[PDB]
């Protein structure tokens, strides 16, 4: 009985959120990743003089 | 065998030695760098079969290096001297190595639960050592000290004891697979094991007799019918019997290091 | 944490002595110990040095041949065996501990020290003496002759205290790092040849001998030390 | 190559040479799993194999003929196993408890052995059955009041296995309702494996003392068969 | 979401017959092993039968063994459950249960006290 | 009783319409033209071997050069990946430990594991030897993941259906996290440090916000068990994998998930997910003997770390972004990096 009070409790605070739109969602990812696309080494491989594990 | 035509089986061009000593060093060196770089495969087995393949490619080299030099020809007594002694050390490592190999087994098998505790690295090298160090020894006092034809008769007991000792340890697994198979077989719910067993001991046991069987023998007709012109022909066939003891380190790999799958698969990454 | 060493007093020249140094409050076995000795009214110098598991030793040059340096780990006490001893040998000897891994502090305890009496790389400090007054910002200099700066990144520079009447501190290890207690005040810089010592805002208690150690290549060699005078 | 660096070598060498140490007795060590229900008795099996020979897992330390032997009980954790089974891979043995006189409950015993059996990760590994609490068995079936065809339809069509070894002085019954239950497991012990791995039954009571002595031989009897496949003469 | 609603209980007689469907959204459903779970007043947790993904592999606990039927529509995302001669012993809760993971065999944690895949339950009681 | 259900339908009806509304256009239509990645190679430059046993868990440091690892031979091992030297070795009283951390400081690592306790181990200590601390008490099931955010305050995750944050030098409880119905299996600490979040083998995920000690949201795409979760740099995105072979992209504020990462020849499941510094490759390790580089932006598979010979479980991106490391049941623990 108990279980049933808290999940509709908990749902009813899960239902006040102030969502925004998956497009301006994937447009937030999509600025990120190309923003910071210049400083991934694995996305970018560094040169041999600079990486730590070849040298 | 042979014989019939007792001339000396000199119909043996130095080709097929060159081919069959090339393939035995391509086979035993891809075998070594395969168990040396694959660091996951460091038990004693395959220690064992690494000094098992060092064996075979020294056996391989040492018959090829003297027939290529005898085809060839101080600078005599100063090679056949050496060429005469890595060919004589190289049959002990090899026969050697097969038994260690033999006996790791039956330790694994019938004293399970304690060769964990005993031996795991250190004696390993200790005994791989220790064999290679005696057969080094055997081979040069066997230079030294040399056709006193004593030599050569305390080297094929060394090779019918090493056979019969061979056969009992892989019959004597044999029979405790037939043990266990029966145990197995009467349960309520239910190739074959039997076969399978059968199969590999007539494959070891096989090529273990076949590809030296002929030559000790031939070792054994010298101090034993010099005389006799059937045991002519059978000394005349020393070229044969030798073409079979490099057959013998062209398929040591296949029945004993290819067979585990672990190792078969870093043969696939080199 | 504490060292305590025994065995020092009057010898006759040409005569041996054997050192203890008794270590309690620390794993001995995963440190690896040196022998730092002093003339009486000089600098420091390098006398030896047994690794972890004893299985690296070394000696300086001037006791290659008649010292000998050995630890028994189970009892914790380091030894150092002398023999045909001169004059230049009078010093004090201090037990020093070590560890070396990535980011540990080498030389960061050193032993009392005691006394006895017989009856390579050039690090320069020319500020033999300074005068300085509380409240002021001082600075020490030191200098090599070979670059200490290793292709690994490292500069292999470390900076010491002694107070008028105690044993040498560790205060900057490999020119830039604190030590574990040390004030914030004291921080130190270089270039890779040239190197400062600067205290921010000096007080009674950091009065002594400062001293430069390198710890690029065996052996290890020290400065003169300056003096900070109040 | 500076001088703190080969020091580090050097204390990295000597951290190696320890860890070879205790590789020693890693590999001398064998270790088990000791799986039952609420009323399975493991507990007694493990006061029997103790005295003699919040916390989440208890270790039991047992040593037979100087081979070392550690076992592992389950304890502050959940009913949902299917998590927490994963970090029991490459171990020697699974130990199974089964209480054989509670009929109702050895459905779910069956479906139990039989999710362990057939889990992705517990292929490689064989299970030491104890059908405990043969005397509380042996009690109910001699005064019959609760028949075993009422759980187990098939008990009508069953009879006594050929290679039976009754203990002297027992009951037919009694030897036909405890080798029911040992075909009933060894009927999803062999529905599956490619022979990777067996199920070794036994029968046992709370008062036995020879327990230590079957885990130690079903022990030898599993790295024999594994060597055996291993060299390809089984 | 994973959730699976259990309906067809109802009143009936010794000797009558039901029929329990599952309606399964949400969790590709021809994929997963399914069972049946029951839930007696006063009891434990039972299991009572099962069936692989395609049909073919089919189990029962064995005092349901030739009362009990258990098919399978994996193009309505359905489970079905013919009860033909019911008797009172087998008045229950009857849940229908999901396997734990995609295209294995082994069912660990079904019967489990709270388990996530399971339905709410029908009530299914026999005079 | 009843209308307690019917408001929970009524709920969870408005709950997935609110999402319907949102969801204007799929992530997948919107970077549609970005340029794809190419084929991403890694070459495997250290092997890093000494473990008698199982990897479960390894975490990286803050410098991106020290390394934990936890095996169920009962030893931690601090690894210098430049070097391959071994810094530490820590012998545990547990031999099943699950998971380790490495404190943001350098001062402490973690580990737990069936044996329920968490042990915080002091590493640098006056008398040379690495002690344990603590032993956090207090859950009752396995201890799956752990956190540190200071080294004062750690973030524990258990086989109890339920989370935790721990005070270390008390030692008790500080706020219980109790809103999930099954195994919580993983844990991620965002970059702000103020929230986080778990999956527990129920097909969920739930934002929890550590002051308070409350669920924010719930998110509820997937079918199975749920077993890595780790954030997006941003931090308003994480990624899931589950043991149906699937990874997903779930967005904070849009409250959904964006993206499921699977394919056709893959039927096994997913045991470690890491991002890599730009958010634009998902590293996510597998059941089928190797991990998998994916494209977190245009769902295609773009590489292939094949180089283990058992189960992947664990995988970590240094803060650098220079490295990924990978753990496996093999004993073996390799550091990959590309090549220019």
């Amino acid at each position: 009985i108990a279980q049933a009070r808290k999940l509709v409790e908990q749902l009813k605070m899960e239902a006040n959120i102030d969502r925004i739109k998956v497009s301006k969602a994937a447009a937030d990812l999509m600025a990120y990743c190309e923003a910071h696309a210049k400083e991934d080494p694995l996305l970018t491989p560094v040169p041999a003089s600079e990486n730590p594990f070849r040298e | 065998y042979s014989d019939g035509g007792c001339y000396e089986q000199l119909f043996v061009s130095p080709e097929v030695f060159v081919t069959l000593g090339v393939i035995s060093l391509l086979e035993n060196i891809l075998v070594i760098v395969a168990i040396a770089k694959n660091k996951n495969l460091h038990s004693p087995m395959y220690f064992f079969i690494c000094s098992l393949a060092v064996a075979d490619m020294l056996v391989s080299v040492s018959n090829g290096s003297e027939t290529i030099v005898i085809t060839l020809l101080s600078f005599t007594v100063n090679i056949d001297n050496v060429i005469d002694s890595v060919i004589c050390s190289s049959l002990l490592a090899s026969i050697c190595s097969l038994l260690s190999i033999a006996v790791d087994r039956y330790f694994t098998i019938f004293y399970a639960l304690q060769y964990h505790n005993i031996m795991t690295v250190k004696r390993v090298g200790i005994i791989i050592s220790c064999i290679w160090a005696a057969c080094t020894v055997s081979g040069i006092l066997f230079i030294i000290y040399s056709d006193s034809s004593a030599v050569i008769i305390c080297l094929i007991t060394m090779f019918f004891t090493m056979l019969a000792l061979m056969a009992s340890l892989y019959v004597h697994m044999f029979l405790m697979a037939r043990l266990h198979i029966k145990r197995i077989a009467v349960l309520p719910g239910t190739q074959g094991a039997n076969m399978k067993g059968a199969i590999t001991l007539t494959i070891l046991i096989g090529v273990f007799v076949v590809c030296w069987a002929p030559f000790f023998l031939h070792l054994i007709f010298y101090i034993s019918c010099p005389q006799n012109p059937y045991c002519v022909c059978f000394m005349s066939h020393f070229n044969l019997y030798l073409i079979l003891i490099m057959c013998n380190s062209i398929i040591d790999p296949l029945i004993y290091a290819l067979r585990s799958q672990e190792l078969r698969k870093t043969f696939k990454e080199i | 944490v504490q060292l305590v060493e025994s065995g020092g007093g009057l010898v006759q020249p040409g005569g041996s002595r054997k050192l203890s140094c008794s270590a309690s409050g620390f794993a001995f076995s995963s440190f690896g110990m040196h022998w730092v000795r002093q003339a009486p009214e000089k600098g420091l110098e390098w006398v030896a040095y047994i690794s972890s598991g004893s299985g690296t030793i070394y000696y300086a040059d001037t006791v290659k041949g008649r010292f000998t340096i050995s630890r028994d780990d189970p009892k914790n006490t380091l030894f150092l065996q002398m023999t045909s001893l001169r004059s230049e040998d009078t010093a004090m000897y201090y037990c020093v501990r070590s560890i070396y891994y990535y980011g540990s502090s080498p030389f960061d305890f050193w032993g009392q020290g005691t006394t006895l009496t017989v009856s390579d790389i050039v690090m320069t400090q020319a500020t033999s003496s300074v005068p300085v007054t509380p409240g002021e910002s001082v600075s020490i200099s030191c200098r090599s002759s070979k670059s200490l700066l290793h292709s690994n990144g490292n500069t292999y520079l470390y900076w010491f205290l002694q107070r008028p009447g105690q044993s040498p501190q560790l205060l900057i290890y490999r020119m830039s790092n604190l030590a574990s207690g040390v004030p914030d005040r004291f921080s130190g810089s270089g270039s890779g040849t040239a190197f400062t010592l600067t205290i921010s805002r000096l007080e009674a208690e950091d009065v002594g001998v400062y001293y430069c150690m390198q710890h690029l290549e065996y052996p290890l060699t020290f400065g003169a030390g300056t003096k900070l005078e109040l | 190559l500076s001088a703190e660096d080969k020091a580090a070598v050097e204390r990295s060498k000597m951290i190696e040479k320890q860890l070879q140490k205790d590789k020693q007795v890693y590999r001398a060590t064998h270790r088990l799993l000791l799986l039952g229900a609420d009323n399975s008795g493991k507990s007694t099996i493990v006061k029997q194999m103790r005295i003699y020979h919040t916390s989440g897992i208890f270790e039991t330390k047992f040593q037979v003929d100087k081979v070392n032997f550690h076992m592992f009980d389950v304890g502050a954790q959940r009913d949902e196993r299917r998590k927490w089974i994963q970090c029991f891979n490459d171990v020697t043995a699974i130990i199974f408890v089964v209480d054989s006189s509670d009929y109702n409950r050895l459905q779910e015993a069956l479906n139990d052995f039989k999710s362990i059996w057939n889990n992705r990760w517990l292929r490689t590994i064989s299970v030491i059955l104890f059908l405990n609490k043969q005397d509380l068995l042996a009690e109910k079936v001699l005064a019959g009041k609760s028949k075993i065809e009422d759980y187990f339809p098939e008990f009508a069509r069953y009879t006594t296995p050929e290679d039976a070894t009754p203990e002297p002085g027992e009951d037919p019954r009694v030897t036909r309702a405890k080798y029911f239950i040992r075909d009933e497991f060894l009927r999803i012990s062999t529905a599956s494996g490619d022979g990777r791995h067996y199920c070794y039954p036994h029968f046992t009571c709370s008062v036995d003392t020879e327990n230590a002595r079957r885990i130690f031989n079903d022990c030898r009897d599993i790295i024999q068969r594994m060597h055996l496949r291993q060299y390809e003469l089984l | 979401q994973v959730q699976l609603q259990e309906s067809g209980g109802g009143l009936v007689q010794p000797g009558g017959s039901l029929r329990l469907s599952c309606a399964a959204s949400g969790f590709t459903f021809s994929n997963y092993k399914m069972n049946w779970v029951r839930q007696a007043p006063g009891k434990g947790l039972e299991w009572v039968s099962d069936i692989s993904q395609s049909g073919a592999s089919i189990s029962y606990t064995g005092s349901v063994k030739g009362r009990f039927t258990i098919s399978r529509d994996n193009a309505k995302n359905t489970l079905y459950l013919q009860m033909n001669s019911l008797k009172p012993e087998d008045t229950a809760v009857y849940y229908c249960a999901r396997c734990p993971a995609p295209f294995t065999r082994d069912c660990f944690d079904v019967t489990s006290t709270t388990y996530a895949y399971r339905g709410q339950g029908t009530q299914v009681t026999v005079s | 009783l009843d209308q307690l259900r019917q408001e929970a339908e009524q709920l969870k009806n408005q709950i997935r319409d609110a999402r319907k509304a949102c969801a204007d256009a799929t992530l997948s239509q919107i970077t549609n033209n970005i340029d794809p990645v190419g084929r991403i190679q890694m070459r495997t430059r250290r092997t890093l071997r000494g473990h008698l046993a199982k990897i479960y868990a390894m975490h990286w440091g803050t410098d991106s050069r020290l390394l934990v690892s936890a095996s169920q031979d009962g030893k931690l091992i601090i690894w210098d990946s430049y070097t391959t030297n071994k810094v530490h070795a820590i012998p545990l009283r547990s031999s099943w430990v699950m998971t380790c951390a490495y404190a943001p400081s350098g001062n402490y690592v973690a580990c737990g594991g069936l044996d329920n306790i968490c042990s915080i181990y002091n590493l640098k200590t006056r008398e040379g030897n690495v002690r344990v601390s603590r032993e956090l008490a207090g859950h009752t099931g396995y201890l799956s993941c752990c956190r540190f955010l200071d080294d004062n305050q750690i973030v524990t995750s258990s086989g109890d259906t339920t989370c935790a944050l721990w005070d270390i030098e008390t030692g008790q409880q500080t706020t219980t996290f109790t809103g999930h119905t099954g195994d919580v299996m993983s844990l991620s600490l965002a970059p702000d440090t103020r929230l986080f979040v778990s999956g527990a083998c129920d097909a969920s995920a739930k934002l929890w916000d550590v002051r308070e000690g409350m669920c924010r949201q719930t998110f509820t795409g997937h079918e199975s068990d749920i077993n890595a979760i780790c954030f997006f740099p941003n931090g308003n995105a994480f990624a899931t994998g589950s043991d149906d072979a699937t990874c997903r992209l779930f967005d904070l504020r849009a409250d959904q998930e964006l993206m499921t990462y699977s394919h056709d020849n893959i039927i096994c499941g997913i045991t470690s997910v890491s991002f890599s510094k730009s958010g634009r490759l998902l590293l996510a390790g597998y059941d089928d003997f190797n991990c998998n580089v994916w494209d977190a932006l245009k769902a295609d598979r773009a590489g292939v770390l094949a180089g283990h010979d058992n189960r992947v479980s664990c995988l970590g991106v240094t803060d650098d972004g220079m490295a990924v490391a990978t753990g496996s049941w093999d004993s073996f623990l390799k550091i990959w990096n590309g090549s220019s």
